[PDB]
């Protein structure tokens, strides 16, 4: 029954959105480590024609 | 690294709101799904490491102890939800809370891209372990044990802050790849011999070393089944990730100072092997067996060797799991015997056939029967040390024979014989620790099929 | 009788644990007995300040 | 004791809570635009 | 610690007992007063490490 | 006391106090040092009884005689430099005269006898007001002069005070010598780094000071003063044994509890001056601390200590005075380690 | 720095000597505190009558006011320890010990 | 598909350990940079820190004084 | 570094105008979250203290201990940042002042350097 | 000597409660046997079945992040270019001595 | 104060025995004298004639002790002929620390003095060596 097991339910979405959260937090980190992107002696690369970023 | 951070903080809001006769199913089962989402670390690379952050970072080395740490809450649940049956609510969520805020530091711990946050959370894995020995233990002397737990501990690793601090004054920055790109000889000298000594003795505490092993047997018998198994399987191995960390400064002081501990060592794990051999405990005997094993670790480690550096990895992820197995089964005997002795209850195998084939696997996988992780481990570790010098093969060997003579009188003294006449309460085993024994062996005979997997950086 | 007893559960624990123990036990009975008399207490602050003006300067 | 919520005391509280987040919130938003323009990014 | 209230709000509650070169009663000079003021200008905003040496 | 009275003694204690923060001049300081302890004895004899007495006039001799050579250390240095401002103290005799007058204000050793005896004499209140409001203007005067102290005079006080606390905090079954005794060792962590850095001393004063504070009010709340009728507590609030328990740990130095900040951060300014051996000393010592701590917190919430029958009737109560407070005192001093860096306003 | 100055400081260190050495008689304390503060109003009233600090006037005499108001609290105190026990004498303060 | 839907490229890890390092140095040489300075402040004294105060020469009386030799 | 004694510092003030010219802490910063957090935890500190359910006792007292954590929060990494700011400021200036004690290294390569090998044997 | 040799008014020690007796099929969980079959049930699919069999597939089929492939298909590669020019295989030096400055001695 | 300590360090470690051996005993007395001092102060035993008794055998013990530890460091330090090596020290205070037990007479405080005041003596002689402070003056 909606809304009766709900209150009894609702504690196991609580670590799938932690997880969820927690990838968009790595992601959020992850964003503001790009001062060397494209510039590695190592990969050096020319950008493709409808490319902005190697890696995001 | 924070997808596995974030739910292991949800852990704790889940079991607090959760019904009062539904908390053991959700945290097994969300646990469980945490450690399936920590398996993706296992994908390393041969270059340098996994570094997410400037906070956070992984490695080969750091992978395998964060798949075993996130494996083993679910464990610890499944064995701690027999005897906390007759507990009330809010102390049953309390015991959960203190296992999970003791898995959540010992995850932040093996990542610790700084030194000083290392130590930060090496250290605050203590609070937990302690109250849960001296909270949720069955003899008087726990408080004693817990005690001696803490101030050992404390006495090897309040120098050791002292020097992290005086190192970041000197190199700069504890951060472990600036500490790598940058590291120089130490020379011989008093002063560098005494920042040797309060770098090392810290994590030597803690393996522990022959020498400073009392608070182990007291530690690991007073505790209960959840505080045994993580006291043997991942607290022990603090120390040896700290060694593998920390030695790179250490050198080349470490080819002399290493004499003192090596000897020990060496000499510690005949001496604990022996000990084990005239024990009337299940659990002391088991505690001295890892200080053994965790004895060779200490040699390994101090060899600083390639080979004796991947032996070592193998042999605490083996010795880990090897040893919670041994104390869970311990603790069955246990909670239908209420005695803890060996000579009380014997002829198990008669009344309990499944049960005593968990025993004998367990009794098997600890006597380093190859092909088994332990086993490759155990021959790394001797091979690198008979590189080190010939000689050491003939304590190698004499460790090998004992051990083997101690398992297999610890598998008959309890399994073969006659059965004790006057006990009569001794039930069918449950389904729980059945699967408790199965979730415990079958992992080791899965990673002999990778060993690379778990033999670290250096493979 | 050598590895059980006499070093394992003897030795090794009269020297760190025990040795501390005692020392620690004896210096606080030392310390802490005083019998409340304000006299030796303000005799041992004279002797006190007689040290430190005759020895940090 | 035998009490009804106390009105005055709720108002007070969710009154003080508004008004701080309001302040905070108009704090903020001056020193962004206080900011940029010393510093001459807009 | 040293809370200047005196300094932010121009109060001036004990400054002016302070040295003795600072408007002694009917203009009585004290008896090092040009010595203080040659100190006093001497290391005035100097800083304390400084003035000494 | 008429409530009134009571209200203006506080507020004079506090304008003392403050008087000594603000003021530029010996004799201003001198002033506001008098009128803090002329305001401060019938806030300690509230309760009147033998014992409240007794630590009242063993606080005003020690008091009268710290405050008496104070005066002669102005004196003094007003000799051999007419100076009435708070700054470098010129001589060298009036600066180790200075030093001893501010250490019995304080109660660091050898100065510390009169601390656990006048803890145990007064009450709770007048204990928590004496141990945490009676240390910000020594410790101010001591901040503002802290480039004219001799490191070696200070040290050497500030370890014998960590030393003697330590060792004195073991053989305590009352609460009060417990909690005196522990502020003779967080006083002798807190001048170890005035030589080197004051504001890890006013960090160390703010952190101790919230933690005594908590600490103080939780015995307040559970109204024991000895080891066994705190052990009592679990049977009707088992939540204070837990709080005061976290709290207790967290004076332990423990991390990641709030305590283990101030302790770190000194070593860490220790060892930038080549200096290695003291603050070892200082830790290990400090182990006795925690020991005795540890011990409190087994007799507490650990262990189920035995009960007596009337308690069931005080089942049947609630506490009709409640510290507003509390919880932030406990929260403040238990999980603000992350907080760290913000040491840097200049706390 | 002349004699006379050595001579009181000799005079106010004797007097805490003698306070600290507590032979009985707390009222010898007071005593002593008393003779201290004596020592202390006269260097400080000759020091500022020396240097012709006019102003610095003002500190002896506050100086003393201040003292005479301990000195009355530290009696109404010691009337009634005394008022307890019948004596002023000092080992009879030994219900508190360290 | 597994390194498609879970793993990003080895570049990703490269180039993001190398900004790590640079600002790790950064750090590092900053961190001694401000010991040296904070040593050479407090040694000298001619720096913003370590200024300790001294008497304000505003508080001087320059007026006669009763008497010519002040 | 004491910065009790720098010049031109206002001695009461809090934030200084000149700490105006920094970028403010965003109302998304971790440390105001963390003392969002802190008092958070207050109020459940406080509900249970007082005998009472401690999730849904008192929600708008547990809102204010949170608003008025934020609050506090937000200026004192105001003021930290600022402190901070000074700091660098400082250490830099005294670097450009002072070139004779900061002199350049000269730039040497590895290959052109000696560094005793010691055996791992 | 009237004690009544009763240090204490103390509960009786409990007798161990069989999960068995009351209910068959018991599971050793819990002792209500609906709570105790489901966390039996949820135990064996998130331990055996979940994680056990598919991470352990998993990380068989990782991908080769190692560079252990890649790594022999370079040696192949390098030994026949080796082998064809006569090259004596590896090099003693694993840097070209001509970019290395020694310091000269002069003793 | 400081004289003392002048006086002994001046004196070269490999020459003059009986001027180190006086200075140590100096040294000695004076640590004796103020720890008699410190527990007449805080301890009157009973008397007069008991305390001077009480003094006197806390002096001797504590110059005694000093006598032995100067002597044997020196010899040890001459005959060995590697001057600072803080072996010398170690063997010279266990020597004075086995002199104070034959003094105590115990068996078990005699080790313990040994051991720990020949470790005491060799952390100095480490200390003096590698120029550690105990009293760091504010570098920054
Ligand atoms: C040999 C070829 C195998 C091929 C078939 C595949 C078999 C897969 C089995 C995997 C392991 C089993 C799981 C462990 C828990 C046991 C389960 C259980 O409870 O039994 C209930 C079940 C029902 O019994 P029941 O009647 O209801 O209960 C009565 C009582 O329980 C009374 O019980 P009991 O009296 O009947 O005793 C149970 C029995 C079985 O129970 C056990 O003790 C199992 C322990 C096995 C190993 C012990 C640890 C040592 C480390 C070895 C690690 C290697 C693992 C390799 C990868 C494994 C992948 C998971 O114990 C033994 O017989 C003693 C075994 C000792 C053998 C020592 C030799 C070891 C090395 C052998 C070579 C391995 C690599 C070969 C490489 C070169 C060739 C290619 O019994 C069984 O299923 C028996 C299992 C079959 C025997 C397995 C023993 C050899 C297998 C070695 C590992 C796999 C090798 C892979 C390829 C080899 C080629
Ligand atoms: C790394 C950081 C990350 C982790 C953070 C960890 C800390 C965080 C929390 C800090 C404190 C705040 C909360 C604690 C308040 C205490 C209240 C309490 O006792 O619990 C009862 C209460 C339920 O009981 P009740 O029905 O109200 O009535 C029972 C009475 O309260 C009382 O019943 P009783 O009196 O009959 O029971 C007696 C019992 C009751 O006594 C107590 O339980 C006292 C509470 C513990 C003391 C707290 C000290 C302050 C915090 C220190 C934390 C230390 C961290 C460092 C690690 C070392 C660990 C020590 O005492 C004993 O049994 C004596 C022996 C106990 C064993 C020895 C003491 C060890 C305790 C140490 C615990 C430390 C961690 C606490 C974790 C939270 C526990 C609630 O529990 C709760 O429901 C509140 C728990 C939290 C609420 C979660 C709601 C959030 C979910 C929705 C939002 C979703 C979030 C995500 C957003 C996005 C989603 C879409
Ligand atoms: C108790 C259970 C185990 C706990 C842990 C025990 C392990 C810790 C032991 C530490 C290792 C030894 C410490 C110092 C070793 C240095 C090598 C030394 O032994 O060799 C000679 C050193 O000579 C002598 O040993 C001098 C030191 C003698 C004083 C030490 C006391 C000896 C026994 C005390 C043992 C107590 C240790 C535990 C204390 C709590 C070489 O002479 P020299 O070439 O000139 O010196 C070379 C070093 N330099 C270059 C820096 C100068
Ligand atoms: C235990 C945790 C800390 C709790 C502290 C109490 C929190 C409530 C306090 C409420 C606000 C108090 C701030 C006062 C308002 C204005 C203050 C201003 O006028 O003073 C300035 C200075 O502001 C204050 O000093 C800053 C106080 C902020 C304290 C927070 C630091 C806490 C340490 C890090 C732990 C993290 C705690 C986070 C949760 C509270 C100017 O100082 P100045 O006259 O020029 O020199 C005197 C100081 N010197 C001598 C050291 C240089
Ligand atoms: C009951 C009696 C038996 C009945 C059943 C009969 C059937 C017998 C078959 C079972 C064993 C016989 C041996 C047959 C082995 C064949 C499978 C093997 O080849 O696969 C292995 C694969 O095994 C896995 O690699 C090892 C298992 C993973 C270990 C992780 C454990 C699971 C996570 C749980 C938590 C961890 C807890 C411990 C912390 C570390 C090795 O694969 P590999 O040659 O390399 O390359 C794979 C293919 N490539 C080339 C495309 C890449
Ligand atoms: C410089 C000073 C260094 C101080 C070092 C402190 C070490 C930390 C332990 C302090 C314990 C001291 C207290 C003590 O031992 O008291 C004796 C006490 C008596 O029991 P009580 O409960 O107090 O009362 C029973 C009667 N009703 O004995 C005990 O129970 C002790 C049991 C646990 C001992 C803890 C383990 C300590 C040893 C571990 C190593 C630490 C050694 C110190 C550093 C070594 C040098 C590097
Ligand atoms: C389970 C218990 C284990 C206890 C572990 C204790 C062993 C660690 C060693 C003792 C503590 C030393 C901490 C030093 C921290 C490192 C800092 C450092 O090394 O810097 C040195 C400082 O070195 C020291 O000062 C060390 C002196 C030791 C003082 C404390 C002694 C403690 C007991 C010593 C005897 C025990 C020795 C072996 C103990 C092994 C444990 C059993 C350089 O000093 P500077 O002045 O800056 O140099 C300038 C000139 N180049």
């Amino acid at each position: 029954n909606v809304l009766q097991i709900v209150r009894d339910h609702w504690v196991h979405i609580l670590v799938p959105v932690g997880f969820v959260f927690g990838c968009y937090l790595d992601r959020r980190s992850d964003e503001k480590l790009t001062a060397f992107r494209n510039k590695s002696l190592l990969f050096k690369r020319e950008l493709r024609p409808n490319e902005e970023v190697t890696w995001k | 690294m924070l997808k596995i951070i974030i739910p292991t903080t949800m852990l704790l809001p889940m079991t607090w709101m959760s019904k009062h006769n539904m908390i053991w199913i959700n945290a097994t089962v969300h646990s469980l799904l945490i450690s399936l989402i920590s398996l993706s670390l296992l994908n390393q690379l041969g270059e340098n490491s996994l570094n997410f952050s400037l906070t956070f970072f992984s490695d080969s080395l750091s992978a395998p102890l964060l798949v075993l740490t996130t494996w083993l809450l679910p464990l610890m649940l499944m064995a701690s939800q027999s005897h906390l049956s007759k507990e009330t609510t809010t102390r049953k969520k309390l015991y959960i809370t203190m296992l999970i805020l003791l898995q959540l530091f010992l995850i932040m711990t093996f990542t610790a891209t700084e030194l000083i946050l290392f130590y930060i959370l090496f250290e605050a894995t203590l609070v937990p372990t302690l109250i849960i020995i001296t909270r949720w233990g069955n003899q008087t002397e726990r408080l004693n044990a817990g005690l001696y737990f803490l101030f050992y501990t404390l006495a090897g690793s309040l120098p050791l802050l002292v020097a992290l601090v005086y190192i970041q004054n000197t190199t700069g920055s504890l951060n472990f790849l600036i500490i790598h790109y940058w590291s120089h000889p130490l020379s011989n000298s008093w002063s560098n011999i005494f920042m040797w000594l309060a770098c090392i003795m810290a994590f030597m505490v803690k393996m522990p070393l022959y020498g400073l092993h009392l608070w182990l047997p007291k530690a690991h018998v007073e505790a209960p089944i959840a505080g045994s198994m993580v006291l043997a399987a991942v607290l022990l191995k603090l120390g040896g990730y700290g060694m593998m960390r920390i030695t790179t400064i250490l050198n080349p002081l470490t080819n002399y100072m290493a004499y003192p501990f090596l000897m020990l060592s060496m000499w510690g794990m005949i001496m604990t092997s022996s000990i084990c051999l005239r024990q009337t405990d299940l659990k002391s005997l088991i505690a001295y067996s890892s200080v053994s094993h965790m004895a060779l670790v200490i040699v390994a480690i101090m060899i600083q060797t390639p080979w004796s550096f991947m032996g070592a990895t193998a042999l605490m992820i083996a010795h880990g799991l090897t040893s919670s197995m041994l104390f869970c089964l311990a603790n069955t005997n246990y909670e239908r015997v209420h005695s803890r002795t060996m000579i009380l209850a014997r002829g198990l195998q008669t009344l309990l056939p499944l049960m005593a084939t968990w025993w004998l696997v367990a009794s098997l996988t600890n006597l380093a029967l190859p092909p088994s992780i332990n086993l490759i481990g155990e021959l790394f570790i001797i091979t690198a040390s008979f590189s080190w010098s010939n000689i050491t093969i003939i304590l190698m060997g004499m460790n090998m024979m004992i051990t083997a003579l101690y398992s297999l009188y610890m598998l008959i003294t309890t399994q073969r014989g006659k059965y004790t006449h006057h006990i009569n309460n001794i039930k069918p085993s449950f389904t729980r620790e059945n699967a408790l024994m199965a979730l415990h062996i079958l992992p080791l005979l899965l990673l002999t099929l990778n060993p690379k997997m778990i033999l670290g950086p250096l493979y | 009788k050598s590895a059980s007893s006499l070093l394992d559960l003897i030795w090794l624990e009269t020297i760190l644990p025990k040795t501390t123990s005692f020392i620690q036990m004896k210096m606080s009975i030392m310390v802490s007995n005083q019998k409340g008399l304000i006299k030796l207490y303000f005799l041992s602050f004279l002797i006190t300040i007689m040290i430190s003006m005759t020895l940090f300067n | 004791p035998h009490g009804s919520p106390d009105w005055l005391k709720v108002g007070l509280t969710l009154g003080t809570s508004v008004f701080l987040w309001i302040y905070l919130i108009k704090q903020h938003k001056e020193d962004v635009l206080e900011y940029k323009r010393r510093n001459g990014l807009e | 610690p040293f809370f200047d209230v005196q300094k932010r709000l121009g109060l001036d509650l004990d400054r002016w007992m302070t040295i003795q070169s600072a408007e002694q009663p009917h203009k009585i000079p004290g008896r090092c007063h040009a010595f203080e003021k040659e100190w006093i200008e001497c290391a005035h905003g100097i800083g304390g490490i400084r003035a000494e040496k | 006391m008429n409530p009134i009275i009571y209200t203006t003694l506080i507020m004079t204690v506090m304008s003392g106090t403050m008087l000594v923060m603000i003021s530029s001049h010996w004799l201003l300081i001198w002033i506001g040092f008098e009128m803090n302890l002329l305001a401060m004895i019938p806030v300690l004899m509230k309760n009147f009884n033998p014992r409240a007495t007794e630590a009242a006039t063993k606080y005003f001799l020690t008091q009268a005689t710290a405050s008496m050579m104070l005066m002669m250390a102005i004196i003094i240095n007003l000799l051999y430099s007419g100076q009435w401002t708070i700054t470098k103290m010129f001589n060298p005799v009036a600066m180790t005269m200075m030093t001893m007058a501010l250490a019995m204000k304080l109660g660091l050793s050898p100065f510390h006898f009169w601390v656990p005896e006048v803890t145990q004499g007064i009450s709770l209140q007048a204990g928590l007001l004496l141990l945490t409001w009676q240390k910000l203007a020594p410790l101010s005067v001591l901040c503002q002069i802290s480039q004219s102290i001799n490191p070696n005079l200070m040290l050497t006080m500030a370890m014998l005070s960590i030393l003697i606390g330590g060792w004195g905090g073991l053989n305590q079954t009352q609460l009060r010598k417990i909690m005196a005794y522990s502020s003779i060792a967080h006083m002798g962590w807190m001048t170890a780094v005035l030589p080197y850095n004051t504001t890890m001393t006013i960090l160390n004063l703010l952190i101790y000071i919230t933690m005594t504070l908590a600490m103080f009010m939780l015995l307040i709340h559970s109204s024991a003063t000895t080891t066994l009728s705190l052990s009592h507590t679990w049977n009707k609030m088992p939540v204070i044994t837990s709080l005061m328990m976290v709290t207790l740990l967290s004076m332990g130095g423990l991390p990641p509890l709030s305590g283990f900040m101030p302790k770190w951060m000194i070593i860490q300014e220790m060892t930038k001056n080549e200096s290695i051996i003291m603050p070892t000393l200082m830790a290990m010592t400090a182990l006795l601390n925690l020991y005795f701590y540890m011990r409190l917190a087994y007799s507490s919430s650990l262990t189920m200590f035995p009960s007596t029958n009337n308690m069931k009737m005080k089942w049947q109560f609630e506490h009709t005075k409640q510290m507003k407070l509390l919880p932030t005192m406990i929260v403040l001093s238990t999980l603000v380690l992350p907080m760290t860096p913000a040491l840097s306003s200049l706390n | 720095m002349p004699l006379v100055y050595m001579n009181i400081i000799m005079a106010f260190a004797i007097a805490l000597a003698g306070l600290l050495m507590y032979r009985s008689h707390l009222m010898s304390s007071l005593l002593c505190l008393e003779g201290m503060m004596l020592s202390l109003f006269i260097m400080s009233t000759l020091i500022i009558l020396n240097t012709h600090f006019t102003l610095a006037n003002m500190m002896p005499i506050i100086l003393l006011v201040f003292a005479a108001c301990e000195a009355a609290l530290g009696l109404s105190l010691l009337v009634m320890v005394s008022n307890t026990y019948g004596t002023d004498y000092v080992q009879n303060l030994n219900l508190l010990q360290c | 598909w597994i390194a498609r839907t879970f793993y990003d490229g080895p570049e990703k890890n490269y180039e993001k350990t190398m900004a790590i390092l640079q600002i790790e140095a950064e750090k590092a040489e900053l961190r001694l940079k401000e010991l040296e300075v904070r040593r050479l402040m407090r040694a000298r004294g001619d720096g913003p820190w370590y200024q300790y105060p001294t008497i304000d020469k505003a508080l001087i009386d320059h007026s006669p004084k009763t008497t010519p030799d002040n | 570094t004491m910065m009790s004694g720098r010049p031109g510092r206002v001695p009461l003030q809090f934030l200084p105008n000149e700490a105006r010219s920094l970028p403010p802490p965003k109302l998304t910063d971790p440390r105001l979250v963390y003392m969002g957090f802190l008092g958070y935890c207050s109020g459940l500190i406080d509900n249970a203290i007082r005998r009472r359910p401690v999730v849904s006792a008192g929600l708008h007292r547990q809102l204010l201990y949170v608003t008025s954590f934020v609050f506090f929060g937000y200026y004192l990494l105001k003021r930290q940042d600022y402190m901070y700011a000074l700091r660098d400021h400082d250490m830099f200036a005294y670097v450009k002042s002072h070139p004779e004690d900061f002199p350049e290294k000269d730039k040497k390569t590895y290959g052109e350097i000696l560094e005793e090998f010691h055996p791992v044997r | 000597p009237p004690e009544p040799t009763i240090r204490l008014q103390e509960d009786p020690d409990p007798e161990d409660e069989n999960l068995y007796e009351k209910n068959p099929d018991s599971h050793g969980y819990d002792k209500d046997p609906i709570v105790d079959l489901w966390n039996m049930r949820v135990v064996f699919f998130f331990g055996f079945s979940i994680v056990l069999v598919l991470g352990s597939t998993f990380v068989a089929y990782l991908p080769d992040y190692r560079m252990q492939e890649w790594a022999r298909r370079e040696a192949e590669r390098l030994v026949k270019y080796r082998e064809a020019n006569g090259l004596p295989l590896m090099e003693s030096n694993c840097f070209d001595p001509n970019k290395i400055q020694l310091p000269e001695d002069e003793d | 104060a400081k004289t003392l300590l002048h006086k002994y360090s001046d004196i070269p470690e490999g020459t003059e025995c009986h001027r180190k051996a006086y200075a140590s005993t100096s040294i000695g007395g004076a640590t004796g004298l103020i720890v008699s001092a410190y527990s007449i102060a805080l301890k009157p035993p009973a008397s007069f004639l008991e305390g001077v008794a009480r003094t006197g055998r806390y002096t001797f013990t504590s110059a005694a002790i000093g006598a032995i530890f100067g002597l044997t460091s020196c010899i040890s330090a001459q005959v060995r002929e590697k001057p600072d090596d803080p072996l010398n020290y170690f063997i010279g205070g266990c020597a004075g620390g086995l002199t104070l037990g034959a003094r105590t007479r115990s068996y078990g405080i005699g080790a313990a003095a040994c051991a720990y005041m020949g470790l005491t003596a060799a952390l100095v002689k480490m200390g003096q060596l590698e120029g550690w402070q105990v009293f760091a003056e504010p570098k920054v």
